[PDB]
RNA sequence: GCCUAAAAUAGCUUAAUGCGUUGGAGUAAGGGUUAAAUCUGUAAAAACCUUGCAGAAAGCCUUAAAGUAAAAGCAGCUAUUCAUGCCCAUAAAACAGUCUAUAAACGAGAGCUGCGGUAGCAAAACGGAUUAGAUACCCGUGUAGUCCCAGCCGUAAAUUAUUUAUUAAAUUAAAGCGCCUAGCGAUAUU
């Protein structure tokens, strides 16, 4: 019998894994353009984008499973101290806060 | 004609003793309670009814030829050795002795406690 | 709190109720 | 003295389907033993529990001794027997 | 039972809550056809036709049937109850409708025979059936809402409706909105089968049944709002008994009520029994609506005269 | 993931019993999976019977299977064996997705080159 | 479900034998809870009670215990 | 990569119990009390071997909770969704704090509306006893309720005040708050 490399493929890659994971893979690729190097997964440009797209995936994720509480205020927590990063940065690093927002498309309303 | 084996079954919940004879595939052929002795009310807890209605069972298993028996017994109660010695002094003779006491996994709700 | 305490509160409330259930059913409650 | 296994051995075989190892860890009567006497650490206490529980809902095991159920000792013996003939002769 | 608090929630969809704004429209609560997807409209021609209304006439021009006529035109549509000409044949629903002769909803079901042309028919709407589904019958189908078997192919507890008296008659017996029966037993040529009405009855195992319910869950929500609602349906007005004069009913009298209820014939109404003791259907009924054993019904004046 | 699904039959004929594993397979190859693993057990002798509303089973017919495939298989195979008359009754459980851990694998080649390296 | 087997019509041995059973395997215990209900509330107070006059006996036979293991008393 | 007495969602298992349940066998009691009786049976009960149907709950493991789920709370099995916790290996040049005037969300048990269900238990209710009386405690029946889904209500003897430094605790000194000023007394007014 002969090998199937093609198989192997599939099992290694994305397609037999639970959807967070999938989820969770687009959102560090997506942050390849605002890094600061090929490693960088905690700088503030990189913290505030994963943060906002989390946001978007669990919008859909809370229209159908209503009832869910303990998920939603774990977002909602996330979702204040979100506000306060980018209104530090503003007061102190006014050209990295221009480039957050540009690049995800807010808002400058993070004021004191 | 004495060649039969049964099976002797002994419930005890605290209040009677019920003693009932039955053959090995489940058909009864008697029964007694110390009521049908002659103690009542009251006077149906005590050992000496027990014993009274063990022997009175004994008498009519030989009668009906069941010699060797084996005593399941269901519940916790102190009546129960009083019967199965009984029975053995009786003339009857025991061969093995088996607690089938049920436990519910769970199960219904009891009633509640009396706050006498 | 002292179950002392707890016992002087208990007879109001309860003279409190009763007057609330009795005029439960009435026109003109009685005040 | 009576045997024990080792912990290396109770991780790699703590299946519900190995109802035979399983039974070490089970009283006469059928219940699960406590860890004071099985000699087990946490995690391994929780799998050989659930093991039982999960054996128990697929009818590999019974939840306490069956009087209908006592031939079951012989046919087991009987079965052993065959399967080590019939692999001796292979 | 209907409360005013519960048309101010307006909670339960499919219904139509009407604002309070005139004194005929406070306490009406109608049925949404159009959120539900049911059609209202004109009925199939070639299974239709249009009828007079008889106001409970008879042959001889007598009343016999009290309170109705004067109200709208009168259509009837044709329902197959049984489909054994169709049996092979699967059907597809193109509609699900509204008859304001019955309490349930029908279904049009078209069928291709191979060789000929589409036919058409109507039927009552199982619980759970929509616009594209498939429908099938005889042997051979799945046990599933809106599938037609033989009692001899059926599971003790699942639910069925439009149930056969009689091989091949047709479904007579569950076909109000929302009702359903049960098989609890089959002996050797006869089921046992609780009605909708809790009685136990026997039925021969060559009798055909659907899988399912009737397809209207909101009967029981609905208020008229209006004497003039029921008028357009076709329901007249009625005069209470002790509100007439002596030679018109038992209780015409100025005094309300001088003797036991009765009907306006003398009868007693409230608890007498009407059934033939000796009917010849007693072999088939167990036990009648209740938990009265037949036999209890059967003999007992025998026993009072004896 | 990887799953493994243990199934008791009633003991009929192989036929029978093919047709039933037949089912679950096609339904993984349908989704986009693979099956690792197919094996059975013959007729075995329960700890009790196994009752339906008019019979008892006292043996059934045990066998299993090991699949890889998206998560949403799990309710399609538990589907196909409610639907299927011939099943008695059945688990499926999930694995670890790996035999070895990253550790072990760096270990391994820790070694490899330390050889190399005397070498 | 526990079967004791009766030998040289010994009767007495068999029914020692059913009590150790019921002690040993928890018998006793289901009884006694099903007997009559208790919240939860009132069942830990149960329980505390129960535990306590466990603690009281161990804690008296320890003291007998050091004094044979001294004074090698024959009690 | 694994784990979970976490939450939501969906399938599955039965020890016991109940009956206007099936068939066999058998005949006077069963049940309950300090002592009795009401009640269930002899027109075939209870007990014993079998058949059917149904609801609720989860023995041993099992122990604190050592999870701390934010609090209310949480352990029958399997899976999905999602959020934690563990190991091993990484990451940030500028950003992230405490407290809460004000505002919002979550929130036991009982209770209210609609829908489905109703075994066991049990307010109310009706009988039998006890007693000077028993309008209670005890015994027999027993409806709401307890259960599922969608809403309302927002109340508990509903845990130890919060934070920094020291500390096993403790103690010592500070930061930002809420509350108390003898008791007694309202269905005051808004
Ligand atoms: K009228
Ligand atoms: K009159
Ligand atoms: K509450
Ligand atoms: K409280
Ligand atoms: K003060
Ligand atoms: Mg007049």
């Amino acid at each position: 019998q002969n090998a199937k490399a093609h198989l192997v493929e599939k099992f290694l890659g994305p397609e037999f894994r639970p959807r967070i994971k999938q989820l969770k893979a687009k959102r560090l690729e997506a942050v390849n353009d605002i890094k600061r190097h090929e490693a960088d997964v905690s700088s503030p440009e990189v913290r505030v984008s994963l943060m906002t797209y989390r946001i978007r995936d669990s919008i859909p994720l809370f229209d159908e499973c209503k009832k869910e509480l303990t998920g939603m205020r774990k977002l909602e927590i996330m979702f204040n101290k979100r506000r306060r990063i980018l209104r530090g940065l503003r007061k102190h690093n006014f050209p990295i806060y221009s480039m957050i927002i540009n690049k995800l498309g807010m808002r400058d309303i993070y004021s004191d | 004609v004495l060649q039969l084996e049964g099976v002797v079954h002994i419930l005890n919940t605290s209040n009677n003793i019920v003693l009932t004879l039955t053959d090995k595939e489940g058909r009864v052929k008697a029964w007694t309670t110390p009521s049908s002795v002659g103690y009542k009310n009251a006077k149906k807890r005590l050992p000496v009814a027990a014993e009274t209605a063990a022997g009175e069972l004994a008498k009519r298993a030989l009668a009906l030829g069941y010699s060797t028996v084996a005593v399941k017994i269901k519940g916790i109660g102190t009546m129960t050795q009083y019967a199965v010695q009984m029975l053995s002094s009786s003339g009857i003779k025991i061969t093995q002795l088996v607690d089938v006491t049920p436990v519910p996994y769970g199960g219904c709700r009891p009633s509640r406690k009396r706050r006498v | 709190i002292t179950t002392m305490q707890w016992r002087k509160l208990k007879i109001k409330k309860h003279k409190l109720r009763k007057r609330r259930k009795a005029n439960r059913m009435r026109v003109v409650k009685v005040r | 003295f009576r045997p024990r296994s080792t912990h290396q051995e109770v991780t790699e075989m703590a299946d519900f389907k190995n109802v035979s190892f399983l039974t070490q860890f089970l009283s006469p009567a059928g219940r699960i033993q406590p860890r004071r006497v099985t000699k087990l650490t946490e995690p391994l206490q929780r799998r050989i529990a659930k093991s039982v529980k999960l054996a128990r809902n697929m009818a590999l095991m019974a939840g306490e001794a069956r009087l209908d159920k006592l031939h079951l000792t012989r046919v087991r013996q009987e079965e052993l027997h065959r399967y080590q003939l019939k692999k001796s002769v292979q | 039972k209907y409360t005013y608090k519960f048309k101010q929630a307006r909670a339960v969809p499919g219904l139509v809550y009407w604002k309070p704004r005139t004194p005929g429209l406070r306490h009406k609560i109608s049925i949404d056809y159009d959120f539900l997807g049911v059609y209202t409209g004109a009925p199939h021609k070639d299974l239709s036709a249009a009828v007079p209304k008889l106001s409970g006439r008879n042959n001889h021009g007598r009343i016999t049937a009290r309170h109705r006529g004067g109200g709208m035109k009168k259509v009837l549509r044709q329902v197959d109850y049984s489909r054994e000409k169709v049996d092979g044949i699967p059907g597809v629903v193109e509609r699900v409708e509204k008859d304001p002769n019955r309490s349930g909803f029908l279904a049009l079901v078209k069928y291709q025979p191979e060789g000929q042309l589409p036919i058409f028919k109507y039927h009552l709407a199982p619980a759970e059936i929509k616009a594209g589904d498939v429908l099938l019958s005889g042997d051979g189908a799945p046990v599933q809402a809106g599938s037609t078997l033989p009692l001899r192919s059926i599971p003790l507890g699942t639910p069925i409706h439009n149930l056969e008296l009689t091989p091949g008659k047709g479904g007579q017996l569950a076909r109000a909105a929302n009702v359903s029966a049960v098989i609890q037993s089959k002996q050797l040529e006869n089921a046992i089968v609780k009605l909708p009405s809790g009685e136990i009855r026997l039925i021969n195992l060559d009798c055909r049944a659907t899988v399912g319910r009737v397809s209207n869950h909101l009967q029981r929500m609905i208020n008229y709002g209006k004497a003039g609602e029921r008028r357009k349906l076709g329901w007249r007005p009625s005069v209470r008994g002790i509100a007439k004069n002596p030679n018109d009913h038992p209780h015409g009298g100025r005094t309300n009520g001088g003797r036991p209820s009765c009907t306006p014939w003398g009868v007693y109404c409230k608890g007498q029994r009407t059934r033939r003791r000796n009917n010849y259907t007693n072999k088939f009924i167990i036990t009648r609506k209740g938990g009265q054993p037949i036999r209890k019904f059967a003999e007992a004046k025998k026993l009072k005269a004896r | 993931p990887l799953y493994e699904l243990l199934c008791l039959a009633k003991p009929l004929g192989k036929a029978e019993i093919a047709g039933a594993m037949k089912i679950v397979g096609q339904t993984v190859l349908k989704r986009g999976g693979f099956i690792t693993e197919v094996q059975s057990y013959g007729e075995q002798q329960l700890a009790y019977d196994i009752r339906r509303p008019f019979e008892i089973y006292p043996s059934a017919h045990i066998f299993k299977m090991e699949f890889a495939a998206p998560t949403d298989i799990v309710r399609l195979v538990t589907h196909e064996m409610r639907v299927n008359e011939n099943v008695l009754r059945w688990v499926v459980v999930r694995r670890p997705r790996f035999k070895h851990t990253l550790q072990e694998l760096l270990e391994e080649v820790k070694a490899q080159e330390n050889d190399d390296f005397k070498a | 479900a526990f079967v004791a087997e009766v030998r040289d019509g010994n009767v007495d041995a068999a029914l020692a034998q059913v009590k150790k059973y019921r002690k040993t395997e928890g018998v006793n215990d289901s009884v006694r809870k099903k007997e009559y209900f208790l919240r939860p509330s009132l069942q830990k107070f149960r329980d505390s009670e129960l535990t306590y006059a466990k603690n009281m006996g161990k804690l008296i036979h320890e003291r007998v215990n050091w004094v044979v293991k001294r004074k090698k008393i024959k009690l």
